[PDB]
RNA sequence: UGGCUCAGCGUGUGCCUACCCUACGCCGGCAGGCGCGGGUAACCCGUUGAACCCCAUUCGUGAUGGGGAUCGGGGAUUGCAAUUAUUCCCCAUGAACGAGGAAUUCCCAGUAAGUGCGGGUCAUAAGCUUGCGUUGAUUAAGUCCCUGCCCUUUGUACACACCGCC
């Protein structure tokens, strides 16, 4: 396809918080973002129809721009609904795809309230132990002494 | 040797440098191709199937795991 | 008229050394088309002397754990590295990996337990010394590589057969070579 | 230096009714031995030996047939 | 001649009734036909834009050669090995709407019905025209 | 059988049927000479191998390997 | 109508098994029957395999019994007021006897 | 604690409190909704209404008596708020709160079970060669 | 005592259902073929019920 | 990621005792659900369309599309009850690990090893075990060196028998 190469060729893109390695295949670029895998990558993709076989590069800046705003606006461009990744939020009920450091924020939030409301998961993450029910007598010792 | 790092969608420089040096040398191979220049290796087998499609060079073996080109013959 | 392969007639190949022409296998009666069978040839001892060469080879590459059926695989990967190898030099296959063989199997060894001293070597362990130094030559240089099995096979025979000091095989035959000298 | 019946009353102070059985106690003990001593020389045998001589040797320590009970 | 479908390359085969398939227009695709996943122990739905017409072709191939063949027929037939994080591998099934929905489409083209058994089979019509296509894919490596 | 398995009871049938047909219905000096150009050429052309499988026994993963031995 | 009838043979010992299937086939052709000969059907055999100790202790010791059920089927074609008193008259201990209607 | 909306799934509390069963069973998540469309037997409506009569026969202005309970895999329902429950550990009955906040979760994980472990000294051959 | 909470857990499915026929144990059954017997009672039992070691 | 093409053991509705194996059609993206049959079985699941392997694609020596731990949210199923997550599914999260020190296990032919599939346990369920096929080798046909065993002669202050006695 592309002879020698693109002649305004992005080597590093930037787009929310992050740097974007532009060498890389597009969907297995832009999933260096947090909240979004290979799965929704490409679902992603396929929705804002571009060529796959590009690199993240040669894209230009008005296909990154819509790549983008049919990212953080899932729903309305036909996503499917069990496909996201904060559904049925306990705060507001409506259903998103956080996607950014926002991210880590709704992590932390989802932390201190169950810590604030002092239920066992809560507690198990306050201290430094494994929350979905493992043996601890053997294994974990990696983070400990 | 401690990392390649270098090579995707090569300049003038490398593409007139494939175009002169690979096409009359005798085993022609992604991987050989891949070390030799600079490329990547992806490129590699994109830039051999369009020097196919040109006719510099001639296919041999066309096997999924391992593709061998050749140069043409001379008489 | 038997061509293993389809291509590279077989007879046309010369063994230069008595000894092991005695227990190298690619004449015209053991001239087949793929170095594949169902051999039986671990029943009795020197049964793999009248193995072809090319069936020990694959025999050899199956080998590193995560490979130990799959030998079809190893059919093709023994394939492809005979025609890089017709391609590279224009000698046939068959000729130059015998040549690899002559010339890596070491020809005096050193053993005990209180190395002590240093003993020849049957000219059927020098065979299957010499193909498991080239296996094991092409299986180390193809690791964590770029090269493919099929070009690492290639060029290690080649390397051996002509003589380099640049193989595994010849590195490793005149290490043997030389601490079996140290004490003879 | 190791000490033996000073590990063998403290092991026999942290039991039951001041009571092992003396495949325990031994497991225990060689464990204790091999993670504090210095000397090397001594073999298996002859440790095996001296356990022997330290529990079956000892005023404050008697042999229940297959076990080592602590006397007062 | 000659030829039926058992004495050509099914591969390529495969790739010529689907591309025949594909270029008349009247194989009914669903909706979703990008974001399914086929058949859950795999991820990464295929690296195709058109593997709807694929998976139409190799289930006509199969109705042919094999027939009587439902939903749970092809499900096992589309099956793989579930790599399983750290526990062991598994075989499971292929997805189940995916096998009816390429089964009610190929219904529509009138080249396989519901045979008096359960499962499907082909028409004579369905039969008809998989051995025009292989006429034309042995002639076309043929020569 | 599998792949391979089905391949070698293919050509074995194959070249036996051939055997068979000569022999029951034309000379037998043909049988003879297409036979012994079949036996100086991979003999399992004409006679069966007969090794099948071992069975597994109850001390390990297979039929001769055994499961691995603790010591201490 | 003339029944035809089929007769089911099942039992753990083989020799006997044969014996009566022998014995009521010839005594069938004999009184002019044309009879099917024994469809053995294949053996069916129960495996269990057990830990051989009744505590936990020693070295993973394995027992194997097995069980083998051997069956067959016979086929007259006469009213049964001849094969009810030809076959009350072959009981083997051994054997357990269904006979049954070709309708069934 | 600048904003006083409680909002569990986009509804606050009051709305929440006048809907039946059949709807909260959509408005909670997959193991509750299983519970709830699912038999809620006996004893779980004598809790409700020893709750419920412990409630309304509180002083205003003041926590409502401690009720105890075995019960610890009750849904803590809507119903259930602002009320004093003691849940069993094996051992005692520990006072909870029912906070608005905790109406998804079970009464067991409210109780520990167990005391969180801080370590002594290895003891003898707890360290081997 | 009394009657609605004497034996009111309920024993259907897990090992508080099935005892051994022989000794009532309820630990190593054998529930294959419809034995319902323990390990060590089929062992004890196994040669006149029918079967035999024989491979 | 797609396409193609091959197994063998064997189980299946129960005294108390409810709990079986499932084809086919429809709904759901999946786990699953709803109808309808068959099977007390060489009869139905089932021609058991198994996996590895095979052919084609993408990747390209980067802790990387290797690896999949840990953790967030959501959906089901079994159950009288799932929180200290039963199991399963989906989207996210993406840790050590770059072939392993001193030591040390198992194994010689359809064997080792790879790879799946049954049975037991089983309401729910296999990283375990017990069996079965499938692909399929390197090396060896020797020795008593190490660890031991058997036989003969020999020494002995041992006989709780060298972990002895002193
Ligand atoms: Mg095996
Ligand atoms: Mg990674
Ligand atoms: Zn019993």
């Amino acid at each position: 396809m592309s002879l020698v190469i693109p002649e305004k060729f992005q080597h590093i893109l930037r787009v929310l918080n992050t740097n974007i390695d532009g060498r890389r295949k597009i969907a297995f670029a832009i999933t260096a973002i947090k909240g979004v895998g290979r799965r929704y990558a490409h679902v992603v993709l396929r929705k804002a129809d571009i060529d796959l076989t590009k690199r993240a590069g040669e894209l230009t800046e008005d296909e990154v721009e819509r790549v983008i705003t049919i990212m953080q606006n899932p729903r309305q461009y036909k996503i499917p609904d069990w496909f996201l990744n904060r559904q049925k939020d306990v705060k507001d009920g409506k259903y998103s795809q956080v996607l950014a450091n926002g991210l880590d924020n709704k992590l932390r939030e989802d932390l201190e309230r169950l810590k604030k409301i002092r239920a066992h998961r809560g507690l198990r993450h306050f201290w430094g132990l494994r929350v979905r029910g493992q043996h601890t007598k053997t294994t974990g010792r990696r983070g400990r002494t | 040797r401690d990392k390649l790092n270098n090579l995707v969608l090569f300049d003038k420089a490398t593409y007139d440098k494939l175009c002169k040096e690979v096409p009359n040398y005798k085993l022609i191979t992604p991987a050989v191709v891949s070390e030799r220049l600079k490329i990547r290796g992806s490129l590699a087998r994109a830039a051999l199937q369009e020097l196919l499609s040109k006719g510099l060079i001639k296919l041999v073996s066309k096997h999924r795991a391992q593709v061998i080109y050749t140069r043409n013959t001379k008489g | 008229d038997i061509k293993l392969f389809g291509k590279w007639s077989t007879d046309d190949v010369q063994i230069n050394d008595i000894s092991l022409q005695d227990y190298i296998a690619v004449k015209e009666k053991y001239a087949k088309y793929l170095p594949h069978s169902a051999g039986r040839y671990a029943a009795k001892r020197f049964r793999k002397a009248q193995c072809p060469i090319v069936e020990r080879l694959t025999n050899s590459m199956m080998m590193h754990g995560r490979n130990n059926g799959k030998k079809l695989m190893t059919v093709r990967i023994v394939k492809h590295a005979f025609e890089i190898i017709h391609l590279l030099t224009g000698e046939n296959p068959l000729q130059v990996l015998v040549n690899a063989i002559i010339n890596s199997g070491p020809r005096e060894d050193s053993t005990r337990i209180g190395r002590r001293q240093a003993v020849d070597v049957s000219p059927l362990r020098r065979v299957n010394q010499a193909i498991w130094l080239l296996c094991t030559g092409a299986r180390e240089a193809a690791f964590r590589n770029i090269k493919t099995i099929a070009e690492c096979l290639a060029d290690e025979l080649i390397n051996a057969a002509k003589g380099s000091s640049n193989s595994y095989a010849i590195k490793k035959k005149d290490e043997l070579e030389r601490v079996a000298k140290s004490n003879r | 230096k190791f000490n033996w019946k000073g590990t063998i009353k403290a092991i026999l102070k942290q039991a039951p009714d001041n009571e092992i059985t003396i495949k325990k106690l031994r497991k225990k003990v060689l464990a204790q031995y091999y993670t504090v001593t210095d000397e090397h020389h001594r073999s298996e045998e002859e440790l095996l030996v001296i356990f022997n001589k330290k529990i079956s040797k000892n005023p404050t320590f008697k042999l229940l047939k297959d076990k080592v009970k602590l006397v007062k | 001649p000659g030829v039926t479908v058992k004495d050509v390359n099914q591969q390529e085969f495969v790739r010529a009734l689907a591309a025949f398939l594909k270029k008349s227009g009247k194989l009914k695709v669903p909706e979703w036909v990008d974001t399914v996943k086929l058949a859950k122990h795999k991820e990464l739905a295929p690296y195709d834009e058109n593997w709807f017409y694929t998976r139409a072709a190799s289930t006509a191939r199969h109705l042919y050669l094999r027939g009587g063949a439902g939903v749970g027929s092809m499900t096992k037939i589309y099956g793989g090995r579930q790599r399983n994080g750290v526990m062991p591998s598994h075989f499971s099934r292929g997805s189940k709407s995916v096998a009816r929905r390429v089964l009610q489409a190929l219904e529509g083209l009138k080249m396989v019905e519901k045979d008096q058994d359960g499962g499907r089979k082909l028409t004579p019509q369905g039969q008809r025209d998989l051995d025009r296509i292989a006429g034309q894919v042995a002639a076309a490596n043929k020569k | 059988g599998g792949h391979v398995a089905q391949i070698y009871a293919i050509r074995q049938s194959i070249s036996k049927a051939l055997v068979a047909y000569y022999q029951k219905y034309v000379d037998e000096a043909s049988k003879k000479e297409i036979k012994d150009i079949l036996i100086q050429y991979d003999r399992t052309l004409l006679v069966a191998d007969p090794r099948r499988c071992e069975s597994k026994k109850f001390g390990g993963p297979g039929a001769r390997a055994r499961y691995q031995k603790s010591y201490r | 109508a003339i029944h035809r009838i089929r007769i089911t043979l099942t039992s753990r010992n083989v020799k006997s098994l044969e014996k009566v299937c022998a014995d009521l086939i010839r005594g069938a052709k004999e009184k002019n029957l044309k009879v099917k000969g024994p469809v053995r059907m294949p053996t069916k055999t129960l495996r269990i395999t057990t830990r051989k100790t009744p505590c936990g202790e020693g070295s993973k010791t394995w027992d194997r019994f097995q069980m083998r059920i051997h069956k067959r089927l016979i086929d007259l074609h006469s009213p049964s007021e001849i094969v009810k008193q030809i076959t009350s008259i072959s009981i083997e201990p051994g054997v357990e006897v269904e006979v049954t209607i070709a309708d069934a | 604690r600048t904003f006083r909306k409680f909002t569990y799934r986009g509804v606050d509390l009051d709305q929440l409190l006048d809907m039946s069963y059949e709807q909260l069973m959509q408005l909670y998540s997959a193991r509750q909704r299983r519970r709830l469309n699912r038999g809620l037997r006996r004893k779980q409506h004598s809790l409700l209404k020893r709750l419920r009569k412990a409630k309304k026969e509180a002083p205003p202005m003041e926590k409502p008596e401690v009720v105890k309970t075995h019960l610890r895999d009750m849904i803590i329902l809507p119903e259930m708020v602002g009320s004093m429950v003691g849940v069993y550990n094996g051992k005692t009955f520990n006072q909870v709160e029912i906070k608005p906040e905790m109406i998804g979760h079970y009464l067991g994980e409210f109780s520990i079970t167990y005391k969180p472990v801080k370590h002594g000294r290895p003891g003898i051959g707890a360290t081997h060669s | 005592g009394h009657q609605q909470l004497y034996w009111s857990h309920p024993r259907k499915f897990g090992q508080g259902s099935r005892s051994c026929r022989v000794c009532s144990n309820r630990h190593g059954l054998i529930r294959k073929y419809g034995l319902n017997m323990c390990r060590q009672c089929f062992r004890q039992y196994a040669k006149d019920i029918g079967f035999i070691k024989l491979d």
